[PDB]
């Protein structure tokens, strides 16, 4: 016996199903490590990670909520990226949308 | 002594241990706070003593046993913490899985 | 992507078919639902969700809930689901999915710069419980009452007084209006009952125009049909409630004669099983009746080996009233869902902190004993949980007409919460929250570098503290009282509820535990049968939620 | 029927002619008389007197009481008697015989549904004690003195001050303003001193009309003539009390002096034997005048093995103030009624929760070293028993002019009252009452079935809360401030009183107390003389009311 | 006549050029002036200069202080000197020389029958301490920070939520307003911080008109460029502080990218050595900017021996925040003055009695791996202490709009003064004074003779009760809530005080520590460098302050 | 430990106990608080032994003597009444006339 022990039935959840996805290429080009979480509009992450941005613009990580992705310097690597949904407006960030797309 | 609150609050963290430092040696299997509160002082006496926080991480896990203690009891304390005054001010002593 | 179930509930929680144990009791739950959507669930901290643009959007204060509990594992009379919590102005926002509408699907609860979070994720949330058998001996009862997860206090009583000692009655307009000033100090909602012996119908109006909820009618100030008849009166018109200790004595006439009595008019019967009070030996049969709403007090809940040898000196003729027969059926009554409330009886043969704590105990004990309820549908005691629950959350609050303000986790109700980890369940909370602040929680050491060293002890937050508190509980009163403005005369600072809907309850209304059973009781042996059925059962030597998490 | 008397006394306590030990002393007292009628007792329980239609009755709350104290054991200054008490709106309502007058005789205080009852059979009720000379050092003392059995505190201070610890002043609007808004929180009732060391009447003025109900006079801020006339000058005009610590060092002049400059008019002496302050050695003389109304502090009460060499270092030349001979006459000119109040001095040469204790504890060596007052009457100490208790209740009531409203049990006072179990006495009370409401009492474990089990310690009651407290308080201004709606600019919650006749008292007011012996000090040897017979006393090794009781 | 010096420092402490040791530290101080007229100095006391006519005028209560602390040594950043301080309406009136003008010379602060006396000969005074990085996870914070000798706190929380556990933000109007309310119960002044992070200005102003006077930017809740601009552009329309814990993930840029979107605009940056948050692993780089006002959160000072060792389970990647060659430079950085405050960051980092204890501490181990600052004149480390002192006092002040109420002893501000013993300065105070009233100070038993016997331990004095603590507290507004009468909506009981100057502060205007070096950090070593030379510092096994003062 | 207000309560009554069995030790005849204290700590470490509620009515009858105690002492002490978490949850001990 353990208290308050979990009984969780074996398998797997699919996350973000039925929701555009696309791969990238990123490479960290910084002297400094760089960490991007799940739900961060990545078209507006650190500019010293070289990647395609117009391909990531009204996308975010495809990973489960809350994790992260890290990058430490000259780190090249490559992501799957899910799109936002909801009303698909972008505020925040480097400001660089601000709005709707 | 001009005790402050947190000396005060203390006195209640010792006394709590003198309780289940007795059950222990009446060869009673130790229960949830029982077993906190033991070994718990025993951090704070550490750093009276002077041992580093590195030092007590280890040897607080060395205090009970899973034999010692009752059934679940190990599983409900994935970790015990407590402050006290080292020679060098107060410092924070972590110990993971405490009881094995 | 993907991700395996086992990653899933350690960092969410468990979710549909998922299963976890009660304490360390032998009760298990299923989630039956998930409100999520599968990657966009909202977590808090570094990193995470719950940050500008993302999962925090750009609403204004008005367009967005005051505080989210996260992926909370609900267990309410209704169901046992896997939801975010919204709470807005104090009560019950919402039960859905949190987040940001920008970025995120199917959004029912707005998190913007006004909202508050607290990480419910691996932890059950559960409506603050109501106790409505209380004396008010001392008022440290409420902190007490409170750490269980009591949120909810109605009872009677003036502080260590003979009359309060024995009765749950606050005697009187002058002590009344005393104890409803003294109640804004008091961190629980908060019910007063009066003293319902007198066959003067006017005395009785007095108390209930000063502010009482209901009326006790107790044996030691005269249970008498007359008595009786008259508080049953005054209550019919003016919407309070009656609460009923019965002639122990059988002075006046024995059961059958004050059933006549109340002659199927409304009323709440304390401790119906018979040790705390009532016709001996067989005033449990009044559960039996579609008028009576049957409660229990908890020093016989469950039947345990040491039981019986406590309850005499407690009592301090104990034979009639303390019988083995009648309080090892009591526990198969509650299983049954022929009684339907439990209570405390605090300090005069009750344990105001271990309302909740014993009634698991009594749902383990019945498990064992009985195996799954008719009612049960999967491998799991969802059915038993939701029927035990139910006893201390929202039919208390529908007996004593507060249930459009309290007792469960729907929308429009105050937002009395209590979180749980699942080892310690009905035994010591993470977090008690009142009208949505957090009023008491375990805190470890003050000065330490975070909230978590020892010793760690539950102390009041700022939800007990002045005005703050005052915002953030309820003092109930009656409609006669509310409208002869005894609020603004007494200056009480605290929120105002008027209780209603006290007359028209009836067994039918209990909450999964509505039966009415067609029991007799032995006047020699004491045995209690159900159609001829003996009911009994064992006393347990050893009970979970006891020796484990206890350090005396 | 019949019943024996021994049973009797078990069943409603002792009756005429019956006696009872203090606590563990030698003083006995004997019940002079009982208000019952034999057979119509009322008592409280299942199947007892108090219930509906029996002994109690049908009248609405405006004719019965809101609280009856059942077959009480009264020991006050005129008389002990066996009697029920009635208290409605917060004050003594009557003495006498309670019950319904349907179905009872003689029944002087009715008992009806708005009607709560504090079992008081096999106990001793008293009027709670009064003491004048609190030094506020720290709020702490309130709930101290509170579980003594003290109800109402006089004095001054700002907390811990220098000036506050030397002397028990106020100084100042400010201060005492800032002093008036914090007593609302403490429960007792509370009057102010100010600092009346001032030759300049206007600045003495600014202080009775911003709120005190006295003033001090103390050496520390200089006890000289001119300052003593200024004061006694301005209490004279607005009817507030003056209290004095006269010149120790005789810089100023000597006894003759002060009292000249006295100048015939009233004035509190504190602690008349020296060892507190004042004209070294000969201060005690002031008791043989009938304008000084002269009061002892607590540590020199009695004088025991251990006095004399404790007083030196809590002094701080101290050979002149710290003398053997005064210390043990003091004790004497007690018992002969020559001193008629004793006082704590609080933290300054005086122990707070012991004004009580050590009042009985002088009784007590008094009567084992001299015998019967020549007053006695009968085979008891019952009119040594009035004489002492009279020195920490009426008289100090007397003295600073609040005995409209506190001070004894007597009909339309304030409800302070204090129960007692004979074998805790002086020591422990049982419940302790305020305005009609149990502020403080012994309480068990909060999570119990039961209030007695351990651990037993004093807590604060309903009666101590917030606004219920308020209401159950008073808080004394001068008739000045009073006018000047100091009240309600400080915007004051409790209830208020005013002050008045405290010019008027002289030694003979004084109860059971107004001897003014031809007393003299030998200027060399300090010896004590009355008529001139030494007058001197033994000092005690052991003593009643201390190891038996306390842990520490 | 004449008096030996060491004689007169036992009677009135030290005069000039007399030095005196801080605690068990090597830091010495040494008395600058003396502002007294040899024999003419106030003392209390029987025989002593206070005293009606002599020392004690004949002047109205406005004409002369309510409080006087005589002979103090004033430590603050402006001077090391010998005095008498006069405290008049709750607030500092002068510094100079106390007595009556009648018959004394050189009196600045007329004594008159209104004032009281606190002895402080031989005893040091100084401002009470300001922390502005306050998580309001409890509420026992404020007492564990007030006995320390702080008497502001300002941050923000909800109580022990997930969201306040993290950052210092209480989350929109409604809880903002629940915890103003609280903020009257609290003994100390509060200002509250709001959640910053929204890139819609509405959802801040709603939060300043609210009552918030400041905004914290957490990168939990997403210390994005936007967001940043977006708190930045309110802050100077509304004058109200931001405080910042950027993005240590380096998500949305580097550590340039964020002093860019800052854009030169003011902005108090939080523990901006990286361990407690911040751009990994150079934030430290900040203390360079005019517009930055740099502060140190206290469980990384000073460098010990189990620093690092403890800090990562603290945390719970944590190599690029917890660095031992940012922690080692830290300490220096404040030597030189480029830090210029000290704070807790309670519960979430850090110790909240802890933060003037530790301020000395790195004082003490930087006098002796550093020697003598440029700065000092003499033998003595007086510049080193007003540096420190500055740190916790007056540039918290300037920082959020305050010091014109608190922080220093100056002439118009509001009395929170704070006693300290010689060998207890910085680890438990003497006497805590908020608003002109004790409101806390080590007491002895309450029952005692004195109040010095044992057990002594800190207990709430008259100035932290009910409405006298109301009137000896401020609750801070920005000017936006305080003309909406967020004050009379929300009732709130005490004294109310509005922030101004929050935009203006620079670096420039930090007291003592206005150092903006040219201090560069290398990206894969971590080293710090100033001008090119390394900033470093060895690590203490053992400290001043710590296992000679503590139980525990 | 999470310890409840309960809990911190027994505490008191643990400690007092600790007193009076010192005082016990030295051979003293203890006063009143000191004998209520000391079977009152006795019984509940009797529940924690898991002896039955029974059992522990009787022998805390046992603990101390009317020789053990100072005068009056035992007429002071009618019963003595404690609560307890046995394995069976809290129930209440009175020990009847515990001092003869
Ligand atoms: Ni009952
Ligand atoms: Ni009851
Ligand atoms: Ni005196
Ligand atoms: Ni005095
Ligand atoms: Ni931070
Ligand atoms: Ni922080």
């Amino acid at each position: 016996m353990i208290p308050g022990e979990y009984h969780v039935k074996p398998g797997q959840i699919a996350l973000n199903t039925g929701r555009a996805t696309c791969r990238v290429v990123v490479e960290n080009h910084g002297d400094r490590p760089i960490q991007v979480g799940s739900h961060y509009h990545f078209a507006e992450v650190n500019p010293a990670l070289k990647f395609d941005r117009q391909q990531a613009a009204g996308y975010r990580l495809n990973i489960p909520a809350g994790t992260a992705v890290r990058f430490e310097p000259g780190q090249k690597r490559e992501v799957e990226l899910v799109a936002f949904a909801g009303h698909r407006a972008v505020f925040g960030f480097r400001g660089e949308v601000m709005g709707p797309l | 002594m001009e005790l402050t609150p947190r000396e005060k609050d203390k006195l209640l963290l010792f006394t709590a241990a003198l309780v289940a430092e007795r059950r222990l040696a009446r060869g009673l299997k130790l229960n949830y706070p029982e077993s906190v509160a033991l070994i718990s002082a025993f951090i704070m006496e550490g750093a009276r003593d002077g041992k580093s926080v590195a030092s007590l991480m280890e040897e607080g896990r060395h205090v009970l046993t899973r034999e010692q203690v009752m059934e679940g009891v190990p599983e409900m304390i994935p970790d015990i913490q407590v402050e006290a005054t080292f020679p060098d001010g107060s410092k924070l002593v972590t110990v993971h899985n405490p009881i094995i | 992507s993907n991700i395996s179930r086992q990653a899933y509930a350690d960092m969410f929680g468990p979710t549909v078919g998922d299963k976890v144990r009660l304490a360390d009791t032998e009760l298990w739950i299923e989630v039956e639902d998930d409100l999520t959507t599968y990657g966009e669930e909202v977590k808090f901290g570094g990193g995470k969700v719950i940050r500008d643009g993302m999962g925090q959007g750009q609403m204004l204060a008005a367009d967005c809930v005051d505080l989210v509990l996260t992926n909370a594992l609900i267990v309410d009379h209704w169901g046992i689901v896997k939801a975010d919590i919204g709470v807005k102005d104090g009560r019950i926002f919402a039960i859905g999915k949190a987040g940001n509408p920008d970025i995120q699907p199917n959004v029912t609860i707005p998190i913007g710069a006004a909202t508050e979070v607290i990480a419910a994720e691996g932890k059950i949330v559960t409506a603050g419980g109501i106790d409505t058998h209380i004396h008010w001996i001392c008022p440290q009862q409420a902190e007490e009452a409170l750490v269980s997860g009591v949120t909810t206090m109605v009872g009677g009583g003036t502080g260590p007084a003979a009359g309060t000692h024995a009765t749950t009655c606050t005697p009187g307009p002058w002590y009344i209006s005393r104890m409803l000033q003294a109640a804004d100090s008091l961190p629980v909602n908060i019910g007063l009952l009066g003293k319902g012996n007198v066959s003067q119908p006017d005395a009785l109006r007095e108390q209930v125009a000063a502010g009482v909820i209901g009326l006790k009618i107790h044996e030691d100030w005269g249970a008498t049909p007359a008595a009786i008849d008259c508080a049953l009166t005054v209550a019919d018109e003016m919407d309070i409630q009656v609460a009923l200790h019965s002639d122990t004595l059988n002075e006046s006439g024995f059961v059958e004669d004050t059933l006549a009595a109340i002659g199927g008019r409304t009323i709440h019967t304390f401790h119906t099983e018979g040790a705390g009070g009532g016709h001996a030996p067989d005033i449990i049969t009044a559960c039996a009746h579609p008028n009576i709403l049957p409660s229990s007090t908890n020093p016989t809940l469950p039947y345990t080996l040491n039981t019986i040898d406590e309850h005499l000196d407690m009592l301090m003729f104990a034979e009639s009233r303390i019988r083995r027969e009648t309080i090892a059926a009591e526990d198969v009554l509650h299983d049954l869902g022929a009684f339907s409330l439990t209570s405390s009886d605090s300090q005069a043969m009750g344990r105001v902190g271990e309302v909740i704590l014993r009634t698991w105990q009594v749902a383990h004990r019945m498990k064992v004993q009985r195996g799954a309820l008719a009612e049960e549908t999967g491998d799991n005691d969802n059915f038993r949980v939701k029927r035990y629950i139910a006893k201390y959350t929202i039919n208390p609050a529908l007996t004593h007409g507060i249930a459009h303000e309290v007792g469960s986790i729907e929308v429009g109700k105050l937002a009395d919460l209590v979180v749980w980890s699942p080892a310690f369940f009905g035994v010591k909370p993470a977090t008690v929250i009142k009208g949505g602040m957090i009023a008491i929680a375990p805190m470890g050491d003050i000065n330490a570098s975070i909230p978590t060293p020892q010793p760690v002890h539950y102390r009041p937050m700022f939800g007990a503290l002045g005005s703050a508190r005052h915002h953030c509980r309820l003092t109930f009163l009656s409609q006669a009282a509310a409208a002869n403005g005894v609020a603004e005369r007494l200056n009480l600072r605290s929120a105002i509820a008027v209780v209603k809907g006290c007359r028209t309850v009836q067994k039918a209304d209990m909450v999964h535990n509505s039966l009415q059973p067609n029991i007799t009781v032995d006047a020699q042996t004491y045995e209690v049968r159900v159609d001829g059925e003996l009911i009994t059962s064992e006393p347990a030597d050893v009970l979970p939620m006891a020796q484990r998490y206890f350090l005396f």
